[PDB]
């Protein structure tokens, strides 16, 4: 078999409720 | 093989203090690690003498 | 300098009609959107609100 | 000279683990160790702070950085702290530190910040850093204008 | 380069010697003729093709 | 290419949305002739539903003066006749002159200019790409130089024909500077390889001179490195005709052609090395499955995966082949049903009246 | 979520490490731990405190 | 007017932004022939001019053909991209088996981008294992600037013949350390 | 991978590529899915230039 | 630069701090081995 | 020979960009100003000293007062290497104050 | 497409398709 595994993503209804792009690591005292 | 290198000109004690203020508010005293902020009373600094 | 303007006075003064995003030139909208962070131009154009 | 906290009976560590399933925890790592995506952190107050002494009852304190590169440098920041309330930055003791009270260099509470004038910045014989984009005064960032000033 | 020298109380001077290659080629083709070309490879005083 | 000034001018002077110019598109909205969405207009508030009707019925005359002049000042910048920062100054100046003297003739001529200038911006791009200026100057230089009169041989004439080919076949930065006193040739805009085209008179001496077989460095090695650069540049653009047995220049052009040919062969070879180096009928089956799994757990009590495997290997080949997709689905549900709770799983097996619950299906 | 958000093996939630070597000088108390993260367990270093 | 044997323009690296910064003829490797006769001077000139040739050939052989020396940004195609092999993971547990055992009363101890390849640590109660194949490369190719190893290939010293001969708009302005090619004007508060 | 394979800024992420696109396609999906409880945003920093 | 402060009795000192970029990048290639690469873009070394 | 003022600390030095075609390495020692003649001069009247001159006869004695030498190529990573040294990013000498 | 919503000149005001809702003590 070569099935592909996605991610579980706690569900708000039928939709898995993935989320937005928040991979932000900028603090920058300035 | 060590992975932490500290310089003589990296004031990481002051840096953490600023970070907490930007991250939250640090006006509520978190007893866990003494989040009480040194804050004078704003009436003895500038004595509003009515 | 177009002295007269014969379009209706309630759409010429933007009381009701198109809003800023769709009555300025597309050059200005694209310009204003690019520089929203510094020196914004949002508060200088009417946006009609019709109930 | 009055009492001490000498006894440190014991210290420990406390690491709390997310009880993640072993299939995903072994997929989280073994994918988080690829060189493509290695975590990177930046110090918040990213700075190269030094300390230039100011003698008692002294005028302008001059500083001079020798020739070097200024690639990503972004801005200065400066206040003045009393020497009697600043540790010598050296490891271990410093018997010339006899004040316990807030430490502006460490705590982050500055008060002498209100005593500054004429913070003039000059590059090599080009004495105006803002220069062309002049301020109201042309040469130096004036602060705390004196009794004068129309 | 920075050197972090101990604080001596009298004026002094560091003396770096940057090591280099220093070569000659002495060539005497005829009777009573000496002529040589020099080369310092990292720090040259040589001259372009005048 | 250079953007069209008239399009760019309309891109900063005309309403993004609908104006009196777009009357034909406006009337399609107010009468539901739009294929996209006809019911959009009907649902608008009365305030901006009437104002759109009034404008369409009686169009509002406008002033195209500023749009025309903006087209011209946009075109001047693209020809670099004015600095980009001067565009603000020029726009307001031309506008004032036209105001001071407006009239119908003036307005019409501004219109001709707008068209004319579009074509002009095009001419310029085409011309810069064709690079015709250089050809014009190669000809001046050739003229200066005494031609048709070489003492040795007149393959020098064939060499000149190759010069015109190189200027023609190199659209990119084909430049022939007049210079202070001498003409110059180059290939790249960065000028990393230039020629003193008036110092190729060393070639004038060496026309028809038979090539010494022995050594490149000989009495005939009179070629200045400036001259050998000229031969190197024109080598890919000169074909046969300058015989190899002919003049020393004829022989060198053959060597340079192969050397350049070797380099492009080497370039392909190097890249490959670097890349490598850096690297009903169904229910009968159900009854058998219930019994086979139950019986196997009776005799051995093996794991559910092992029990299902032994069940599948002891079936009629016709039964297995016909309902093969069903069996795999049946096994998976039974495996997970036993995974959820074996006590209920035993009851299901021990109940022949059991039927798949819905949800097995979907 | 149900399938792959929490395991079922009996494993701790908050560990506790005791120093493997101490050094109490006149003014410094160096303590050394061997923080071991086990296998297929990921520790967020923010959740560690002496 | 120039020597036909000019000193090459060495090109220098600004490792931080990863792109080059200028040039200036090598004033460090020059010889001093000012005390040599007419023959040694010629042999020195010859050594000098052999160098120039090597440099041109090297460039052809290695440097990427460009329409502009020192571009302000390199396309993703031309930048060396590190492409590691796919990363395989051997999943330790069985998802369903441990659920079935735990519910029994047994107390255990001790977009599509993935591949669930079965190999038919381990556990006695189930024979099912599962490989997992993952892409370990970047989501998108990096364009940016060039690194150290690629720099020494792209920017060989460039021999400059008849250096500044007319057309001030044709001079190589990339040789200026503080030239901003985008606006095409030397900048700097200095 | 060291400064001998890509520039310093593009290696330490001061310029060039936000974290949404230089991580593996798997990890950006994994971080997206479990963003509600097991946050991974604060680890990887994405550049911001003027 | 020449900061000019008003006089005071106590022998104080200025606390100028140049701002910089101060980042790390921790790799952890294999099991139990980590190695971080530090960088300060100006003032990369020296006090 | 670069200068070090009285009662001073680290001396920084910068070399404008050039190619190090065949560079063998560095060497350094500390010389006192009073006991060194002005380099490349026929006669210097500020050289009031007659003892040994460490500059040109090899009698150096002050190289025991160096602490740390840091090398940076155009502000890149330090030359000494990637991680060739116990100390992270510099050369350490005379680690006298304290060393664990 | 029931447009009986406030306008913003044109292009009726707003609405997110997903927003009808849940909350409990948890």
């Amino acid at each position: 078999e070569d099935i592909n595994f996605a991610s579980l993503a706690p569900r708000h209804g039928t939709r898995p409720f993935m989320g937005t792009w928040n991979e932000i690591g900028t603090s920058q005292l300035n | 093989l060590n992975a932490v290198v500290d310089l003589q000109d990296r004031n990481t004690e002051l840096s953490y203090q600023l970070l907490l203020d930007s991250l939250g508010d640090r006006t509520r005293y978190f007893s866990m690690w003494n989040s009480a902020v040194d804050s004078y009373d704003p009436d003895v600094r500038i004595i509003e003498n009515h | 300098m177009a002295t007269p303007s014969m379009m209706p006075q309630w759409a010429y003064m933007h009381i009701a009609g198109q809003d800023a995003s769709e009555y300025l030139s597309p050059g200005l909208v694209q310009f204003a959107r690019a520089t929203d962070t510094y020196f914004s131009l949002g508060n200088k154009f009417r946006n009609p609100t019709v109930a | 000279v009055d009492g001490a906290s000498v006894r440190f009976d014991s210290v420990n560590l406390y690491a709390t683990f997310f009880p993640m399933a072993h299939n995903t925890a072994s997929t989280l790592e073994a994918m988080l160790r690829n060189d493509t995506h290695d975590q990177s952190f930046n110090d918040y107050l990213s700075a190269a702070n030094m300390l230039y002494p100011i003698p008692a009852k002294a005028t302008n304190v001059p500083i001079s950085i020798p020739s070097r590169n200024w690639a990503a440098f972004r801005g200065w920041s400066f206040t003045r702290l009393k020497t009697k309330e600043t540790p010598s930055l050296g490891s271990g003791f410093d018997p010339y530190f006899v004040y316990s009270g807030s430490i502006p260099y460490l705590d982050g509470t500055f008060y002498l910040n209100h005593t500054f004038k004429k913070v003039s910045i000059m590059f090599d014989s080009s004495v105006s850093w803002p220069g062309n984009d002049r301020l109201l005064t042309p040469n130096e960032f004036e602060i705390k204008r004196s009794v004068d000033g129309e | 380069m920075t050197f972090e020298v101990d604080p001596m109380d009298e004026p002094t001077l560091l003396y770096l010697l940057f090591e280099v290659f220093d070569v000659v080629r002495v060539h005497q083709p005829h009777r009573g003729v000496i002529e040589a070309v020099y080369l310092r490879t990292p720090f040259s005083a040589g001259n372009a093709t005048t | 290419q250079a953007p069209d000034p008239a399009i760019r001018a309309a891109l900063q002077s005309q309403p993004s949305g609908l104006a009196s110019d777009d009357w034909e598109a406006a009337m399609q909205r107010i009468m539901a002739l739009t294929t996209r969405n006809p019911e959009s207009f009907r649902q608008q508030p009365q305030a901006n539903r009437l104002s759109a009707i009034l404008e369409a019925v009686v169009p509002s005359r406008t002033n195209p003066t500023h749009e025309k002049v903006l087209a011209i000042v946009n075109a001047l910048a693209e020809n670099k006749a004015i600095r980009p920062d001067e565009a603000g100054l020029v726009y307001n100046a031309l506008l004032e002159r036209v105001g001071r003297y407006n009239s119908t003739n003036v307005q019409s001529n501004l219109d001709r200019l707008v068209t004319d200038v579009r074509e002009a911006v095009a001419q310029r791009e085409r011309f810069k790409n064709e690079g015709l200026g250089s050809l014009v100057a190669l000809n001046a230089f050739l003229a200066t130089q005494p031609a048709n009169v070489p003492r040795g041989q007149d393959d020098y004439t064939n060499f000149i024909s190759a010069l015109r080919l190189m200027v023609t076949e190199v659209p990119q930065s084909e430049v022939y500077q007049s210079g202070p006193d001498y003409f110059f040739q180059t290939s790249r805009q960065g000028l990393q390889t230039v020629n003193l085209s008036q110092a190729f008179k060393n070639l004038r001496g060496l026309w028809g001179v038979q090539a010494p077989v022995g050594d490149r460095s000989t009495v005939s090695s009179l070629l200045t490195p400036n001259s050998r650069l000229l031969l190197l540049l024109i080598a890919p653009f000169t074909d046969s005709g300058s015989v190899n047995r002919n003049s020393y220049l004829g022989h060198l052009l053959t060597l340079y052609r192969e050397a350049i040919g070797q380099a492009q062969v080497d370039e392909q070879t190097f890249q490959e090395i670097t890349s490598v180096s850096r690297a009903a009928e169904e229910e009968r089956i159900l009854r058998y499955v219930q019994q086979s799994v139950g019986l196997f757990l009776m005799q051995e009590g093996a794991t559910p995966s092992a029990a299902l495997d032994m069940t599948a290997r002891n079936m009629e080949p016709s039964m297995y082949a016909a309902n093969r997709p069903f069996i795999n689905k049946l096994m998976d549900y039974l495996h997970r049903a036993a995974a959820m709770n074996t006590d209920y799983f035993t009851n299901a097996i021990l109940n022949p009246h059991w039927l798949p619950p819905p949800g097995f299906y979907t | 979520p149900t399938h792959d958000v929490t395991t079922d093996r009996s494993q701790r939630l908050t560990l506790r490490f005791v120093p493997v070597d101490r050094e109490a000088t006149t003014y410094l108390y160096k303590a050394r731990f061997t923080l071991a993260v086990g296998d297929n367990r990921v520790l967020d270093m923010a959740s560690t405190y002496f | 007017m120039s020597k036909e044997i000019p000193t090459p323009y060495m090109w220098s690296y600004q490792p931080q932004m990863g792109l080059a910064a200028g040039a200036s003829q090598d004033y460090s490797t020059r010889m001093n022939w000012l005390s040599a006769g007419p023959s040694m001077i010629s042999r020195v000139n010859g050594v000098r001019s052999h160098r120039n040739q090597i440099l041109l050939e090297q460039a052809a052989v290695t440097s990427t053909p460009r329409a502009k020396l020192n571009p302000r940004n390199w396309p993703s195609t031309l930048v060396y991209q590190e492409i590691p092999g796919p990363t395989t993971v051997l999943l330790p547990r069985d998802a369903l088996a441990e659920v079935r055992m735990t519910n029994s009363g047994v107390q255990l101890a001790g977009v599509s981008s993935s591949i669930g390849l079965r190999p038919d640590g381990r556990s006695s109660f189930t024979p099912n294992q599962a490989y997992l194949t993952l892409q370990s490369s970047s989501s998108e190719p990096r364009s940016g600037g060039i690194g150290t190893l690629q720099f020494v290939e792209e920017f060989v010293p460039s021999v400059y013949f008849n250096p500044f001969s007319g057309s001030p708009g044709l001079y190589p302005d990339e040789f200026i350390p503080n030239f901003d090619a985008v606006r095409e004007a030397v900048d700097g508060y200095d």
